[PDB]
């Protein structure tokens, strides 16, 4: 999975 | 090769750890023990250091500690939590009191992910795939997780997932045959859980958010239909079968009417996971071959586990014998490669 998932 | 330890007091808890673990920051407590976030100067990772509370205060606890350490030491799979390190300050069994476990500190669970973005259908495919990949491995060692739910699933920025927190909003992901103790349950109790997780990722709603066990059971039976004869015959409790027989019968719903607008392959897999009779649910290994995972399925990259000997469960031992076996497991631990 290439683009970055957002983290809190 | 025993490390140098240093001793400090954080909260009302004492921490004696090797000096490779720096900047211990307490992250909470509970029955599982106290946990600190720390920096591992040997691997450069941020880690969770978990100190077990009262690991050997009873036969029950001492055996429970041994069971946990055996299980965590066996789990070697990229989609399952692994043991980075286990240590004791004790220089001998006679000093042996405290057990510390070290894991990679997990920065976000599945709930935190859902709270920060809308997942694409591709995100869901990959997340579920990885759950099933990990379960194939777990189930191949005759381990049942028993408590799959979003808070027990860690996810990083690359959308890579790990199963955490092996068992022994809490009920919403649990299979009906163990929510009410209908029967000795197989490992497809976890597949039911994956179904509930998958349906929630697709719709954005909890699938079966019942209050009490009965309210929950009715929401389940409204979707999947009431038990038929073949399932009733498999229920041990006479009282359970009598309760079930008192219910107005209900047919299975057409899932395409419940999940309108979802990938029909996703809906098809959910129909194969949320079957009421656990003997007819899809297994993790079959589910990986389902057309929904075609972009990710690789039969030569879905490993199984080494056989896992659980014959210790039927041993009846003294509190100090469980404590001695645990000590052996601590001193025989080999760290993973890197």
């Amino acid at each position: 999975r290439n683009p970055g998932l957002k983290i809190p | 090769e025993r490390p140098t330890f240093y001793r400090q007091e954080l909260n009302k808890t004492i921490w004696e750890v090797p000096e490779r673990y720096q900047n211990l920051s307490p992250v909470g407590s509970g029955a599982y023990g106290s946990v600190c976030a720390a920096f591992d100067t040997k691997t450069g990772l941020r880690v969770a250091v978990r100190k077990l509370s009262r690991p050997f205060q009873s036969i029950i606890h001492a055996k429970r500690t041994y069971r946990e350490l055996r299980l965590l030491k066996h789990m070697k799979h990229e989609n399952v939590i692994g043991l980075l390190d286990v240590f004791t300050p004790a220089r001998s069994l006679e000093e042996f009191n405290d057990v510390y476990l070290v894991t990679h500190l997990m920065g976000a669970d599945l709930n935190n992910i859902v709270k920060c973005q809308k997942l694409t259908d591709d995100h869901v495919q990959f997340l579920i795939y990885q759950i099933l990949r990990g379960l194939k491995y777990i189930h191949s060692a005759d381990i049942i997780h028993r408590d799959l739910k979003p808070s027990n699933l860690a996810v990083n920025e690359d959308c890579e997932l790990k199963i955490l927190d092996f068992g022994l909003a809490t009920r919403w992901y649990r299979a009906p045959e163990i929510m009410l103790n209908w029967m000795h349950y197989n490992q497809t109790v976890d597949i039911w859980s994956v179904g509930c997780i998958m349906a929630e990722l697709l719709t954005g709603r909890t699938l079966f958010p019942g209050t009490d066990h009965i309210d929950q059971l009715k929401l389940i039976l409204r979707l999947v239909g009431t038990p038929g004869a073949e399932l009733l015959k498999k229920i041990s409790s006479e009282s359970a079968r009598n309760y079930i027989q008192s219910l107005t019968q209900m047919p299975k719903m057409n899932f395409a009417n419940v999940f309108i607008g979802a990938n029909p392959l996703a809906v098809d897999l959910l129909e194969k996971m949320l079957v009421l009779d656990s003997d007819k649910r899809i297994t993790a290994a079959q589910a990986l071959a389902h057309a929904y995972f075609a972009q990710y399925h690789d039969p030569d990259d879905e490993p199984v586990a080494d056989p896992y000997d659980q014959s210790f469960e039927s041993r009846d031992l003294l509190i100090d014998e469980w404590k001695s076996l645990t000590y052996d497991e601590v001193i025989s631990f080999v760290p993973p490669p890197l």
